[PDB]
């Protein structure tokens, strides 16, 4: 109830590190070894995961609530606009933290407040579980069907949403019956392809006084090109823009 | 020796523990226990317990098998040496010394109340697709063996019956090139039910084995069984895919003491015998 | 012996039932119906119908006053006594699908409803997916007889049970147009075994 | 669903590219008149050709057989002959009805005499709609 | 014990219920009727009429004025159409069905399809341009045959819940049902009201029949 | 209560309205009237004469001016013809119906059809060069019965709110309804206003009976 | 929707093609002048035809009975007066009112004596005059 922003509604996360178990299987070589030398690697991710994600979580005042700590087991519940964005600069602290050598498969979904949290952790695991073997990086968003990897996320969701909260908010008659329109013709695109993307072309067309000269040709582009990162963002952009 | 395949047309629910999960299989005392209530069912209870006490009905558990392959759990080889494989095929495991049965599901349901909330409750289940199934092996078959399968699928094996999960229509379609294999005799055995040796033979069945325990046991059902549901005696049996050199041979121990009727728990050896 | 009820679940309207942990999207149908998991086939449980029967043989039998014939026909895990179920039940799968594409229709529909605000006229959509009406689910029951002397009891209230489910819904959001069916050509066969006097009860049911 | 026009066939995957390449070859090499000058067809009659279509692809949508009935072919067979018509009068819409095919799309609809051919057929020609404002169309 | 309330109703203007809105051609009518996807027949869902009717009676079981919640509103609502309090629940004793097209055969002799498109705009203040709509609406004089469940509980207030259903309904004749109805669509009224058991016949089914049937 | 506005509508000239939804000839007439869709009588949809109303109204309450939007106006508009505003949502009090031709009787004993045909061209003023067209349009002397719901709901207001809706009468009796009316269309007259209380009788009916049929 | 008009039948699915074909009959041998030379005929004579039919059918087309008024077949009967008029007046309109077959047409209404068939006569000559545009 403290986040009267968005949609009311409570996000999970479930998560581990890529390439872990070869990382045992064959740990250090025999030339280049002393004995000491990798349970600092260990021992470094542990307190990584247990003092880091404490410290990070206390220093951005998140409002997430933490279960396990590990690169097996990690567990964690909030709000959805809190542990959606948390997930990218997790990313990104284990990346640096790695050195860009170890990687995060994640999965994160969406759920109602007064849900049991066994079903939430297992329903999680297993779209993480979804998103695990895509190992590689990758993140799922709320669904199987919504699958991206860790880059595609940052750059092509986190700017094709910038670029929709960025321009819809500058107008204040287009959000968001167009956008429900937009997102309608554009999930709907999947089975049937030219019907849509002409409907789509002649509605951006139609708007193109109104959203912008320009905004509607990279609406135009972006559907041909890349629109499955378009209509998760369009439905992020709904998600966090409720009420 | 003998197959009985299985054909469900449903979605199925084996549990380990609770409800809300499941498995892809159901173990052999899952089975004799099933089908001596419905022996119960036809007044055949004592010559059934007697025909399975004169091991002319001992028996496997079921296994997984897709179209033509039938699979069997990876046998515990205690070798030098695929930790999320499963399941290979019987005719398929010397070169051990491609696989898709269906996808579980949790089917979600409520008990209603008229003034009280309504309470929801979640069950745990499988599904078959659709040229796959289960299988059992059976030895010296029997006509009442026959006659008591065919009261069994139109009651349900499987965990929650009569809402409506378990169901199936079972087919003999006797071996003709796997029996072969058991009549192979090896030098290291694979057990093939959730056996329990007796406490004399015990002991010297761990001259190299390679075993799992695993707990069965659970509530008893009766209309005559101590007036409320009661547990029954949990006994630890090994697991399926467990690997020997000395072949013992379990039995069938009543676990129901305190009710009229006693309860029983078929662990009785099956074994494969390779090299 | 052990008895079959044939027939099938021919549906008048609607039919939303059950739900699933999907996510609901923005987009299309949030809270969708019960499908199976693998083939994505409407399907009801056989635990709602059985729940439909058992109410609606709980709320008329003994209209006054748990009984004796709602745990005979349909379990029991009481503290003093418990009974075996008599009946059977099997989830029932949607059948007449090759001619419900005749239509050249799919199989669900989607229903599109709202709420109003009473207080500030705020309409509040929300999309439900149902079977369509005109659907055909072949059923069946079986019956897990242990005494002859109560098989025409309980086959004439069953079909008391059968006729009284005519009336009332099967599932979701009943009381707004949903979930009413009917029952066509339903019979009854000898499973295994012979019983004798299969006549009664079977024009019992067709009756 | 599959109305071969004048040169390509048109099934339910390659219509919309072929309306949208017919018109991108309009408004790039568009019609010169028989006066001196260049002559763009207006908004307000491929609007009146579109709503033509309309008011009897209203009627197919609500219809569950394949093979339609004689109401609804009789209607086409006017819309054929109001495309003649309105085609008559001004060489414009003449040859956008030559160069966009619609008499030999409609003329398909009249052979194949079947409910997916007309969808097509309208989807089709909503396309040649959609591509028209938007490519070189003003809006 | 369980009753079934048989009538009919029929439509002297307009009437665009329902509706999937989410996209048409370019082309054509917008926000259509919602139909039976079988038969093509428009229908009225169970859940309009039960809101409507729900609705007006709370208007007039108050009496007059409505700001409140559909739960915590009345007694003999409650009654009537259920509520879902977490203690003071009332099971609902109506039961709403889906209403589909009757009269087919009767619109197919005056050879009219079952609904029309009707054209209409809208003029901007600023600029007198237009902003037109096609909304497909069924068409007036269409019949509408319905039934409705009525689960008989207790016998002391059959008469007052039938006699309130029946000021319900003549309250329903004088308001839309569904769509743009202040824009003159969507006006019923009732025929033929009668109500029939299930099976045999149960008592009192005359004085329920003739407040039923003013 | 609920107060039913009961009169009717005769036509002194025209009344070209509306657009269909039909194929036209050659020929003929293109843009005919908007008709009934079972019985083919000529309608003027309820809509149409909210819009004009409401326009007429709202353009006569303000000082003669007005370019605002439909939900931003004033509080008795509002509180007559109702809006969608985001926060504030007046609940239409007025209620429109189709209104259906109602004399066709009298016209046929002059064996006069229903309606005409305005043949009626334009003029290019730099070549004389003619453009012909024809417009379908209903005979003068047509009478039309049309019927207003009022949610009485208020006691204060009502008769603020009747000498309003006979004011916005009396100004659409001095404009046009519909289609060509600055080329001398569509111009109406009202007579036989009643007003009648739907059920029950509201005591101050008389007040409201000359204040609308003055 | 028979119009059995002086040959054979044209219904309502080809009355364009039936019009098509008969025009494109009339501008391959096109009519030669009884003075000597070839003329068409021209767009008022034709226009003057289709208006003379778009009379009657203003009426005709606003009443749903399929039985046509007796008034009408007096006005169906006028048409002919009308067309023989003209048929009578030039040669050009006389083999134009004979090819198409115009006076089959109007008999066969006055036989059918129906609205449908009226209708679709009055498809029929719609259609002429589009594809006479047309060329």
């Amino acid at each position: 109830e403290e986040v009267e922003v968005g949609i009311n509604r409570l996000g999970v996360l479930r998560a581990d590190v890529d390439n872990l178990g070869q990382a045992f299987i064959n740990g250090i070589p025999d030339d280049y070894l002393s004995i000491s030398r990798t349970a600092t690697f260990s021992r470094a991710m542990s307190r990584f995961f247990k003092n880091y994600l404490n410290q990070l979580l206390a220093e951005k005042s998140y409002k997430i609530n933490v279960i396990y700590a590990g690169g097996d087991d990690l567990f964690m519940i909030g709000a959805w606009q809190d542990i959606l964005d948390f997930s990218i600069v997790l990313k990104q602290k284990f990346a640096d933290f790695t050195q860009n050598k170890l990687s995060i498969s994640a999965g994160i979904g969406m759920f109602r407040e007064k849900y049991p949290v066994a079903r939430m952790a297992s329903l999680t695991g297993d779209l993480e579980d979804a998103a695990k073997d895509y190992t590689k990086n990758a993140v799922t968003l709320f669904d199987a069907t919504n699958v991206f990897s860790w880059d595609t996320l940052e750059n092509d969701i986190f700017v094709k949403l910038d670029a929709i909260t960025k321009n819809f908010e500058k107008l204040d008659e287009t959000g968001k019956a167009f956008i429900y329109r937009l997102i309608d013709l554009l999930r709907g695109v999947n089975e049937n392809q030219q019907i849509n993307i002409a409907r789509l072309a002649y509605t951006l067309s139609r708007m193109e006084e109104k959203i912008g000269k320009t905004f509607a040709q990279e609406l135009y582009n972006w559907a041909n090109a890349d629109r499955k990162t378009l209509i998760m963002a369009l439905e992020i952009y709904i998600l966090k823009t409720r009420e | 020796m003998k197959i009985i395949k299985l054909y469900f047309e449903s979605p199925v629910h084996f549990g380990e523990k609770r409800l809300s999960e499941s498995k892809i299989t159901f173990s052999a005392d899952t089975l004799f226990s099933a089908l001596m209530i419905e022996a119960v069912g036809l007044g055949k209870e004592d010559e059934f317990y007697q025909l399975a006490s004169n091991n002319l009905v001992k028996f496997s558990d079921a296994f997984p098998f897709i179209d033509q392959y039938y699979y069997i759990p990876k046998p515990m080889f205690n070798l030098k040496l695929f930790k999320k494989l499963l399941y290979v095929p019987i005719d398929s495991l010397e070169d051990y010394l491609s696989f898709n049965l269906g996808k579980l599901a949790l089917s979600e349901k409520v008990q209603q109340h008229d003034f009280k909330d309504s309470e929801p409750y979640n069950v745990g289940t499988f599904t078959f697709k659709e040229n796959t199934g289960l299988y059992v092996l059976i030895e010296q078959t029997h006509p009442l063996l026959e006659e008591l399968l065919e009261n069994l699928q139109y009651s349900g094996i499987g965990g929650k019956r009569n809402s409506g999960y378990g169901k199936f229509k079972f087919e003999i379609l006797e071996d003709s090139d796997i029996e072969d294999l058991f009549s192979a005799k090896g030098n290291r055995k694979i057990l093939l039910s959730g056996a329990l040796p007796k406490d004399a033979e015990l002991e010297q069945a761990l001259k190299n084995a390679s075993y799992l325990l695993e707990r069965r046991g659970g509530f008893v059902q009766s209309d005559t069984y101590a007036t409320n549901l009661v547990k029954k005696q949990d006994l630890y049996v090994f697991k399926s895919g467990s690997t020997f050199e000395n072949s013992f041979d379990g039995d069938i121990y009543q676990v129901g003491k305190k009710g009229n009727h006693p309860v029983y728990k078929y662990a009785k050896s099956f074994f494969l015998e390779v090299s | 012996m052990k008895l079959v009820i044939e027939g099938t679940i021919v549906l008048k309207t609607g039919m939303h039932i059950g739900g699933s942990s999907d996510f609901s999207a923005i987009g299309a149908v949030a809270s969708p119906v019960v499908r199976d998991t693998l083939t994505r086939l409407p399907l009801i449980p056989g635990s709602s119908l059985k729940g439909k029967m058992r109410y609606l043989l709980a709320k008329e039998l003994n209209n006054g006053i748990d009984q004796d014939e709602i745990l005979r026909l349909f379990g029991s895990s009481e503290k003093d006594k418990i009974r075996r179920a008599r009946l059977k039940f099997n989830d029932i799968k949607l059948s007449n699908l090759a001619e419900l594409e005749t239509f050249n229709v799919s199989s669900t529909e989607v229903k599109f409803e709202n709420t109003i605000n009473r207080k500030t006229a705020v309409a509040n959509p929300r999309q439900i997916e149902r079977v369509i009406a005109g659907s055909k689910f072949d059923f069946e029951i079986f019956y897990n007889l242990d005494d002859i002397k109560e098989v025409e009891k309980d086959f004439e209230n069953i079909k008391q049970g059968f006729d009284l489910l005519e009336f009332d819904y099967l599932g979701g959001h009943g009381t707004r147009g949903s979930g009413r069916i009917a029952f066509e050509n339903l019979s009854v066969i000898t499973a295994v075994g012979n019983f004798e006097k299969i006549n009664t009860l079977n024009e019992i049911l067709g009756a | 669903t599959e109305l071969k026009i004048g040169n390509e066939k048109v099934n339910s995957t390659n219509f919309g590219d072929f309306a949208e390449k017919a018109i991108r070859g309009i408004n790039h090499k568009p019609f010169v008149n028989s006066k001196g000058g260049e002559q763009k067809i207006t908004t307000s009659k491929i609007r009146g050709i579109l709503e033509l279509v309309n008011k009897v692809y209203n009627r197919v949508i609500n219809t569950n057989d394949v093979e339609l009935s004689e109401n609804i072919l009789a209607d086409i067979a006017y819309i054929k002959v109001k495309i003649a018509y309105e085609s008559g009068r001004e060489p414009v819409v003449k040859d956008f009805i030559q160069r966009t095919a619609f008499t030999a799309a409609i003329t398909d609809v009249m052979n194949q005499r079947t409910r997916e051919s007309f969808l097509l057929f309208a989807r089709y020609v909503e396309s040649l709609i959609a591509y028209f404002k938007f490519y070189g169309g003003k809006d």
